[PDB]
């Protein structure tokens, strides 16, 4: 409604609104969750605890980042009104690490800390594509970017025998590695089966043992791995491949991870990915995996149904709640990822039919990459002299004589 | 050598510096981002206190025009083409409230993996 | 008039695609019929299509 | 302290019940283990803390940030800090830093920092 | 109420250091009483206690001591199945000191792998 | 790099030498080392010469 006059009902453009991106802003205590809540809830029919839309269902889409716990008591109502939400605890889901790219593989296992990173990102890559050119054979364009399917523990493996292993110079034969019993090793490949005990090194002429060339040098690295591939409360990556029910997911069940985060299980308009439980270090590698496989999704689908002279049939929008915490302004490598993801939402995402809602109590501290593209805003109280001044100077001019009322809304 | 470049973005400040500073001729439509602004009004030949105003309160259709083809700059509106572009863009809310679309899986995967592209 | 366009959207072939009474036609090439052979590139070029990769080269 | 609260926390999530032992941590002199500028002296220190402080809520944990230097302060664990409770700051930087980060630094209450008594 | 106090210049005890007759204790731990075992640290702090030092370190130093500690681990701890290096159990540091001087000075050479001789 | 390193080797070495009682030496402790040998064994690793025949060791 309007604050002027509480019986004229206030109406938006949807598709000059939804279609966009938008940006709510706000102070702690302004109750900017209740603003997306309600619009959320007007977008998908719900009313009174109600669902219009009960007899056929609509074509809505959603999908809430709840880094928090707060949304999922916002559209869950009685099962008498044939509404479901895909709630998605994921730390109590299925999300393998087989589906990341470069950047995410690399934050969750190698730290730019420490030095020789170079050798340290070349062996892994070199690792994770020959197992994933290993375990799937009939695929032919295989990258470091692939989503298909590869062992964690084989790369382990790999990079503990390299860092152990030991090449024999005896002439006459050739310069291969020799295991401790003095059978050679004729290929490399083997390494990825398990760990091997290799000869000692010795410098007289009947053995003359010579060390390799990445030999001690990921010390520190197999005891980050290892402390990575050990923790039960990472268990979401399906990281711990011995286990018979964490192997079982291969390439194969793709198509059935896709659908559980765009609520394709079997109907869903509201997705709620409740990102709570996930231990903050890797918060931001999920999102990025999250946001790339949809966006993916979506340009695949758009190039495909050009063909057919059509458009796409399933936009999506998507709510980024707390966003200052993984895209902010002044971040280093961790929230690399994260950013590198939703910039290309936020650029790139108008022609396949992705919208973004940047939710945050602080936009000084939200990338202005991602801000300077949303075009309408929702602009609760604010509190911060540095974040009225940043706000001020992203609104339409028109706008400017207005944008004083921010402090005084209530 | 009889070469000239009409070089068309809507993200003026994500183009290369080096092809941009050499065009003699600008027609400036409404540019909303403040970054896009502020390098438009560094580039323009002329910007004396009627230039650097007008950007972001132009209208639909209407266009500034400044360069050597004119002697005084000025906003212009300019007819729609006919026939028009095929400009498609997805209306969000349009599409919704159509019931439930169930796309092919199958296909996209498919074109995911490279296969069919 | 000489004018050639780089279009990346496909959205301007409405605009010079007129009735065929009025005797002008727009040579509107697409993937299907363009035809650029490989031998008219140069060192860059070729390395850049067949020998650049994401890994090292041996 | 975090992962004992943690486990707890998970098995009163089975009752239906949360942490009713709830800790508060108390850190004296925070720049001395925390500071921003910092390389492997203590690093094992800040991110023990920054999990809590990133993270505590959730379990039924809580943080308070004593120091009389901010500016040496890592930023990643005060930025988290909803209350402030602030006394006479000499030095610039530290009014500065202060200044940008409290959720009301209106001019009133931006001039009132070194005159408290 | 629970309240944990990080100190690093003393004081603070007597803030809550009152009379024994009004029931009130406080849990001052100090050098003298802290009992802080050194197999509950994970793999950096072990490093950083033992192996971390100002001169440079060796190809066999952080590789020896990570085994042994890990054998050690596994010896003094049957019951438990997945043993690492990060795994908070007991195990002996003089028997890791022992192994690694007994280590330090070996008098037999290879002798292929035969694993008699 | 290389300098520093073998400077710090050095006068670590020679303060472990001269003052064999104390344990915790290290290079910011403030006790007696000579110079000259410290110069002496830079001079000497500039001109160093390892023997390679084979079967004797390389000293």
């Amino acid at each position: 409604n309007l604050a002027q006059n509480e019986e004229v009902s206030f109406t938006l453009d949807g598709d000059k609104f939804f279609s966009k991106h938008v940006a709510v802003v706000g102070s702690t205590g302004s109750g900017k969750s209740c603003a997306v809540a309600k619009i959320l809830q007007n977008v998908v029919g719900i009313n009174d605890a109600r669902n219009i839309n009960k007899s056929d269902k609509k074509n809505s889409h959603i999908i809430i980042f709840d880094i928090h716990s707060e949304y999922k008591s916002a559209f869950e109502i009685d099962k008498n009104e044939d509404f479901n939400l895909n709630y998605l605890d994921v730390e109590k889901l299925k999300l393998p690490y087989w589906l990341m790219n470069s950047e995410e593989l690399e934050t969750l296992f190698i730290e730019s800390n420490e030095q020789n990173s170079h050798n340290q990102v070349s062996q892994f890559k070199r690792a994770v594509v020959l197992n994933k050119e290993k375990y799937n054979p009939e695929f032919k364009k295989i990258t470091y970017d692939s989503p298909v399917y590869f062992n964690i523990n084989e790369v382990f493996n790999y990079i503990y025998n390299l860092n152990e292993e030991v090449i024999n110079k005896i002439e006459g034969e050739p310069s291969l590695p020799k295991l401790s019993n003095g059978e050679l090793v004729e290929n490399r490949q083997i390494y990825f089966n398990e760990k091997l005990e290799f000869t000692s090194s010795n410098t007289s002429k009947a053995t003359k043992a010579s060390n390799g060339p990445f030999n001690g040098e990921f010390n520190r690295f197999l005891s980050r791995f290892e402390t990575k591939l050990t923790d039960k409360r990472l268990e979401f990556l399906l990281l711990n491949q011995d286990v018979e029910e964490n192997s079982k997911y291969r390439t194969e069940h793709f198509e059935d991870i896709l659908k559980q985060f765009m609520g394709y299980l079997d109907r869903s308009n509201v997705s709620i990915i409740d990102l709570s439980g996930i231990p903050f270090e890797v918060l931001s590698i999920t999102i990025s995996l999250i946001s790339r496989l949809i966006f993916d999704f979506a340009f695949h689908y758009s190039k495909l149904q050009h063909q057919k002279d059509e458009l796409n049939d399933i936009p999506f929008m998507i709510v980024c709640e707390e966003a200052h915490n993984y895209i902010p302004r002044t971040g280093g490598i961790e929230f690399k990822a994260a950013k590198k993801s939703i910039e290309r939402i936020a650029k790139e995402g108008r022609k396949y039919g992705l919208s973004l809602m940047v939710v945050s109590q602080r936009p000084s501290e939200v990338s202005d990459t991602i801000l300077s593209q949303c075009n309408n805003f929702i602009n609760l109280r604010l509190t911060n002299i540095n974040d009225q001044n940043y706000i001020k100077n992203l609104l339409p001019d028109n706008s400017r004589s207005i944008s004083e009322i921010l402090p005084t809304l209530g | 050598y009889g070469l000239s470049l009409m070089v068309v973005s809507q993200r003026p400040s994500e183009v290369s510096d080096t092809i941009l500073s050499q065009c003699n001729n600008f027609i400036n439509l409404r540019l909303t981002n403040i970054n896009d602004q502020n390098y438009i009004k560094n580039l323009l030949p002329d910007n004396s206190r009627s230039i650097s105003e007008i950007l972001p309160t132009l209208g639909a259709g209407e266009c500034l025009v400044v360069g050597d083809s004119t002697p005084i700059p000025s906003i212009v509106k300019l007819e729609l083409p006919n026939p028009e572009p095929r400009s498609q863009s997805i209306k969000f809310h349009k599409k919704w409230s159509e019931s439930w679309r169930t796309p092919s899986f199958e296909e996209v995967i498919m074109r995911w993996r490279k296969e069919n592209g």
